Protein backbone atom coordinates (compact mmCIF):
# COMPACT_ATOMS: atom_id res chain seq x y z
CA UNK A 1 0.00 0.00 0.00
CA UNK A 2 3.16 2.06 -0.44
CA UNK A 3 2.47 4.22 -3.05
CA UNK A 4 5.57 6.30 -5.09
CA UNK A 5 6.23 9.78 -5.24
CA UNK A 6 7.70 11.66 -8.01
CA UNK A 7 9.58 15.22 -7.81
CA UNK A 8 7.60 17.75 -9.69
CA UNK A 9 9.84 20.33 -11.27
CA UNK A 10 8.18 24.31 -10.92
CA UNK A 11 9.17 26.65 -13.84
CA UNK A 12 8.08 30.22 -14.84
CA UNK A 13 4.36 29.33 -17.02
CA UNK A 14 3.49 31.41 -19.92
CA UNK A 15 0.73 33.72 -19.82
CA UNK A 16 -0.25 35.08 -16.69
CA UNK A 17 2.70 36.37 -14.82
CA UNK A 18 4.85 35.37 -11.80
CA UNK A 19 3.35 32.35 -11.84
CA UNK A 20 5.55 29.06 -11.38
CA UNK A 21 4.03 25.35 -11.83
CA UNK A 22 4.80 21.77 -13.36
CA UNK A 23 2.38 19.17 -14.51
CA UNK A 24 2.18 15.45 -15.37
CA UNK A 25 -0.28 13.41 -16.66
CA UNK A 26 -2.93 13.73 -13.79
CA UNK A 27 -2.02 16.95 -12.17
CA UNK A 28 -1.06 20.67 -12.50
CA UNK A 29 0.15 22.59 -9.87
CA UNK A 30 0.74 26.05 -9.90
CA UNK A 31 2.00 29.00 -7.54
CA UNK A 32 2.09 32.86 -7.65
CA UNK A 33 5.06 34.56 -7.15
CA UNK A 34 4.40 37.63 -4.96
CA UNK A 35 8.12 38.59 -4.21
CA UNK A 36 8.85 42.03 -5.95
CA UNK A 37 12.03 42.03 -6.75
CA UNK A 38 13.04 38.18 -7.00
CA UNK A 39 12.02 36.58 -10.48
CA UNK A 40 13.67 32.90 -9.31
CA UNK A 41 12.12 32.38 -5.98
CA UNK A 42 13.18 29.14 -3.99
CA UNK A 43 9.61 28.98 -2.16
CA UNK A 44 5.82 30.32 -2.30
CA UNK A 45 4.76 31.65 1.24
CA UNK A 46 1.58 32.86 -0.20
CA UNK A 47 -1.33 30.59 -0.78
CA UNK A 48 -3.57 29.68 -2.54
CA UNK A 49 -1.97 27.16 -4.75
CA UNK A 50 -3.92 25.68 -7.34
CA UNK A 51 -4.32 22.08 -8.32
CA UNK A 52 -5.80 20.73 -11.56
CA UNK A 53 -7.09 17.26 -11.64
CA UNK A 54 -6.09 16.43 -15.17
CA UNK A 55 -8.79 13.59 -15.06
CA UNK A 56 -11.76 14.48 -13.30
CA UNK A 57 -11.36 17.92 -14.65
CA UNK A 58 -12.02 19.27 -11.14
CA UNK A 59 -9.64 22.54 -10.43
CA UNK A 60 -9.31 23.53 -6.52
CA UNK A 61 -7.34 25.78 -4.06
CA UNK A 62 -5.41 25.16 -1.61
CA UNK A 63 -6.30 28.52 0.69
CA UNK A 64 -3.82 27.65 3.20
CA UNK A 65 -0.25 26.56 4.29
CA UNK A 66 2.87 27.09 3.40
CA UNK A 67 5.68 28.21 3.42
CA UNK A 68 6.13 25.96 -0.10
CA UNK A 69 9.48 24.81 -0.91
CA UNK A 70 9.54 25.37 -4.67
CA UNK A 71 11.99 21.79 -4.62
CA UNK A 72 9.62 20.43 -2.49
CA UNK A 73 6.11 19.11 -4.24
CA UNK A 74 6.05 15.37 -5.76
CA UNK A 75 2.84 13.76 -7.03
CA UNK A 76 1.58 9.96 -6.56
CA UNK A 77 1.89 7.59 -9.21
CA UNK A 78 -1.87 7.28 -9.62
CA UNK A 79 -2.33 11.05 -9.62
CA UNK A 80 -4.36 11.05 -6.10
CA UNK A 81 -1.66 13.10 -3.62
CA UNK A 82 0.55 15.58 -3.87
CA UNK A 83 2.69 15.59 -1.11
CA UNK A 84 4.51 19.31 -0.43
CA UNK A 85 7.30 20.42 1.95
CA UNK A 86 5.98 23.03 4.32
CA UNK A 87 8.20 25.24 6.20
CA UNK A 88 8.62 27.90 8.71
CA UNK A 89 11.33 30.21 10.66
CA UNK A 90 13.22 26.70 11.76
CA UNK A 91 9.67 24.24 11.65
CA UNK A 92 9.28 22.21 8.58
CA UNK A 93 5.98 19.60 7.96
CA UNK A 94 5.74 17.32 4.90
CA UNK A 95 1.98 17.53 3.86
CA UNK A 96 -0.18 15.50 1.48
CA UNK A 97 -3.04 16.73 -0.41
CA UNK A 98 -6.15 15.32 -2.04
CA UNK A 99 -5.58 16.40 -6.18
CA UNK A 100 -9.34 15.75 -6.68
CA UNK A 101 -10.29 18.08 -3.92
CA UNK A 102 -7.33 20.01 -2.42
CA UNK A 103 -8.11 18.73 1.43
CA UNK A 104 -5.20 17.46 3.57
CA UNK A 105 -4.56 14.00 3.66
CA UNK A 106 -1.75 13.61 6.37
CA UNK A 107 1.08 15.36 8.16
CA UNK A 108 4.07 15.06 9.29
CA UNK A 109 6.66 17.01 11.91
CA UNK A 110 9.84 17.20 10.35
CA UNK A 111 11.57 20.00 12.28
CA UNK A 112 14.82 19.50 12.81
CA UNK A 113 15.64 16.76 10.32
CA UNK A 114 17.19 16.53 6.78
CA UNK A 115 15.06 14.83 4.41
CA UNK A 116 14.73 13.32 0.88
CA UNK A 117 11.94 12.00 -0.82
CA UNK A 118 12.44 9.42 -4.24
CA UNK A 119 11.38 6.57 -5.84
CA UNK A 120 12.43 4.53 -2.68
CA UNK A 121 10.42 6.29 -0.30
CA UNK A 122 11.16 9.06 2.07
CA UNK A 123 14.25 9.28 4.41
CA UNK A 124 14.91 11.31 7.26
CA UNK A 125 18.36 12.39 8.84
CA UNK A 126 20.20 13.48 11.84
CA UNK A 127 23.53 14.16 12.63
CA UNK A 128 24.27 15.77 9.43
CA UNK A 129 27.29 18.12 7.85
CA UNK A 130 24.90 19.84 5.24
CA UNK A 131 21.12 20.01 3.97
CA UNK A 132 21.57 16.97 1.62
CA UNK A 133 20.00 13.80 3.81
CA UNK A 134 23.36 11.96 2.37
CA UNK A 135 25.61 14.09 4.41
CA UNK A 136 23.73 12.56 7.77
CA UNK A 137 25.26 10.59 9.94
CA UNK A 138 22.08 8.28 10.53
CA UNK A 139 19.09 8.30 7.78
CA UNK A 140 15.95 6.80 8.52
CA UNK A 141 13.44 5.37 6.25
CA UNK A 142 10.05 6.80 7.23
CA UNK A 143 7.20 5.00 5.86
CA UNK A 144 4.71 7.15 3.43
CA UNK A 145 1.58 5.01 4.04
CA UNK A 146 -0.48 7.67 5.80
CA UNK A 147 0.42 10.08 2.80
CA UNK A 148 -0.72 7.77 0.20
CA UNK A 149 -3.78 6.80 1.83
CA UNK A 150 -4.04 4.33 -1.10
CA UNK B 1 29.42 57.22 11.22
CA UNK B 2 28.24 54.83 9.13
CA UNK B 3 24.84 53.03 10.61
CA UNK B 4 26.05 49.87 8.92
CA UNK B 5 27.13 47.61 11.81
CA UNK B 6 24.11 45.54 12.15
CA UNK B 7 24.62 44.33 8.52
CA UNK B 8 28.31 44.32 9.14
CA UNK B 9 27.97 41.71 11.82
CA UNK B 10 25.71 39.60 9.86
CA UNK B 11 27.58 39.51 7.20
CA UNK B 12 30.63 38.69 9.59
CA UNK B 13 28.90 36.01 11.11
CA UNK B 14 27.21 33.96 8.46
CA UNK B 15 30.26 31.43 7.63
CA UNK B 16 31.02 31.23 11.37
CA UNK B 17 29.67 28.32 13.23
CA UNK B 18 29.00 29.57 16.79
CA UNK B 19 28.80 25.93 17.97
CA UNK B 20 31.24 23.76 17.13
CA UNK B 21 30.74 21.62 14.58
CA UNK B 22 27.45 23.00 13.06
CA UNK B 23 27.80 26.30 10.40
CA UNK B 24 26.13 29.09 11.06
CA UNK B 25 23.71 29.15 8.07
CA UNK B 26 22.24 25.84 9.44
CA UNK B 27 21.80 27.29 12.86
CA UNK B 28 18.89 30.28 13.65
CA UNK B 29 20.69 30.49 17.27
CA UNK B 30 24.32 30.22 15.91
CA UNK B 31 23.85 33.00 13.98
CA UNK B 32 22.24 35.45 15.94
CA UNK B 33 24.72 34.17 18.66
CA UNK B 34 27.61 35.39 16.13
CA UNK B 35 25.91 38.51 15.74
CA UNK B 36 25.34 39.60 19.23
CA UNK B 37 28.84 38.67 19.67
CA UNK B 38 30.65 40.75 17.36
CA UNK B 39 28.43 43.92 18.98
CA UNK B 40 29.19 43.08 22.09
CA UNK B 41 25.18 42.52 22.77
CA UNK B 42 25.02 40.12 25.56
CA UNK B 43 22.38 37.64 24.33
CA UNK B 44 20.58 34.21 26.43
CA UNK B 45 22.15 31.47 26.04
CA UNK B 46 20.31 28.31 24.69
CA UNK B 47 18.74 27.24 21.87
CA UNK B 48 15.97 29.26 20.24
CA UNK B 49 13.40 28.60 21.98
CA UNK B 50 15.44 29.20 25.03
CA UNK B 51 16.53 32.54 23.69
CA UNK B 52 13.12 33.74 22.94
CA UNK B 53 12.41 33.12 26.35
CA UNK B 54 15.27 34.82 27.75
CA UNK B 55 14.40 37.77 25.65
CA UNK B 56 10.55 37.80 26.61
CA UNK B 57 12.17 38.22 30.13
CA UNK B 58 14.43 40.92 29.57
CA UNK B 59 13.82 43.16 26.52
CA UNK B 60 11.63 45.72 24.82
CA UNK B 61 9.35 44.76 22.87
CA UNK B 62 8.38 46.68 19.55
CA UNK B 63 4.76 47.01 18.21
CA UNK B 64 5.23 46.23 14.55
CA UNK B 65 7.58 45.12 11.90
CA UNK B 66 7.42 48.80 10.93
CA UNK B 67 9.14 49.86 13.66
CA UNK B 68 11.64 46.69 13.88
CA UNK B 69 12.99 47.96 10.71
CA UNK B 70 13.00 51.27 12.00
CA UNK B 71 14.71 50.46 15.07
CA UNK B 72 17.33 48.73 12.77
CA UNK B 73 18.15 51.86 10.53
CA UNK B 74 19.15 53.24 13.97
CA UNK B 75 21.59 50.99 14.98
CA UNK B 76 20.18 49.05 17.39
CA UNK B 77 20.13 44.69 16.62
CA UNK B 78 16.33 43.65 16.51
CA UNK B 79 15.27 40.23 17.29
CA UNK B 80 12.14 39.06 15.51
CA UNK B 81 11.90 35.93 17.51
CA UNK B 82 8.98 32.79 17.91
CA UNK B 83 8.51 29.92 19.96
CA UNK B 84 8.42 26.35 18.24
CA UNK B 85 7.31 23.38 19.38
CA UNK B 86 10.96 21.96 19.93
CA UNK B 87 12.17 23.95 16.99
CA UNK B 88 12.07 27.58 17.30
CA UNK B 89 13.22 30.66 15.37
CA UNK B 90 15.37 33.94 15.49
CA UNK B 91 16.18 36.29 12.94
CA UNK B 92 18.28 39.76 13.18
CA UNK B 93 15.67 42.35 11.61
CA UNK B 94 17.49 44.79 9.09
CA UNK B 95 16.68 48.15 7.24
CA UNK B 96 14.75 48.11 4.19
CA UNK B 97 11.58 48.17 2.16
CA UNK B 98 8.83 45.87 4.17
CA UNK B 99 7.24 42.80 2.35
CA UNK B 100 3.80 43.33 1.65
CA UNK B 101 4.21 46.62 3.80
CA UNK B 102 4.07 44.97 6.96
CA UNK B 103 7.17 42.58 7.24
CA UNK B 104 10.36 44.00 7.55
CA UNK B 105 13.68 42.38 5.73
CA UNK B 106 16.28 40.01 7.89
CA UNK B 107 19.01 37.98 8.11
CA UNK B 108 18.83 34.35 9.18
CA UNK B 109 20.53 30.94 9.34
CA UNK B 110 17.97 28.26 9.06
CA UNK B 111 17.91 24.48 9.54
CA UNK B 112 14.92 23.86 7.94
CA UNK B 113 17.17 24.32 4.76
CA UNK B 114 18.25 26.98 2.21
CA UNK B 115 15.02 28.17 1.92
CA UNK B 116 14.26 29.41 5.28
CA UNK B 117 18.01 30.88 5.28
CA UNK B 118 18.01 34.90 4.66
CA UNK B 119 21.63 36.56 3.91
CA UNK B 120 19.15 39.84 3.82
CA UNK B 121 17.19 39.12 0.65
CA UNK B 122 14.15 37.48 2.67
CA UNK B 123 12.03 39.24 4.75
CA UNK B 124 10.83 37.56 8.28
CA UNK B 125 7.13 37.11 6.17
CA UNK B 126 9.18 35.03 3.81
CA UNK B 127 11.09 32.89 6.26
CA UNK B 128 7.99 32.33 8.66
CA UNK B 129 4.34 31.38 7.08
CA UNK B 130 1.64 33.11 6.41
CA UNK B 131 0.43 32.41 10.15
CA UNK B 132 3.61 32.42 12.05
CA UNK B 133 4.25 35.86 10.85
CA UNK B 134 1.40 37.64 12.48
CA UNK B 135 2.53 36.19 15.71
CA UNK B 136 5.78 37.65 15.62
CA UNK B 137 7.68 39.77 18.69
CA UNK B 138 10.51 42.06 18.01
CA UNK B 139 12.81 42.05 19.95
CA UNK B 140 15.03 45.53 20.86
CA UNK B 141 18.49 46.14 22.70
CA UNK B 142 18.46 48.73 25.04
CA UNK B 143 21.58 50.20 23.29
CA UNK B 144 22.31 51.12 19.59
CA UNK B 145 25.11 49.27 18.35
CA UNK B 146 26.28 52.62 16.31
Amino acid sequence: ADCTFTQLEIVPQFGSPNMFGGEDEHVRVMFSNEDPNDDNPDAFPEPPVYLADRDSGNDCRIEDGGIWSRGGVFLSQDGRRVLMHEFSGSSAELVSYDSATCKVVHREDISGQRWAVDKDGLRLGQKCSGESVDSCAKIVKRSLAPFCQT
Amino acid sequence: SHMQCIVNACKNSWDKSYLAGTPNKDNCSGFVQSVAAELGVPMPRGNANAMVDGLEQSWTKLASGAEAAQKAAQGFLVIAGLKGRTYGHVAVVISGPLYRQKYPMCWCGSIAGAVGQSQGLKSVGQVWNRTDRDRLNYYVYSLASC
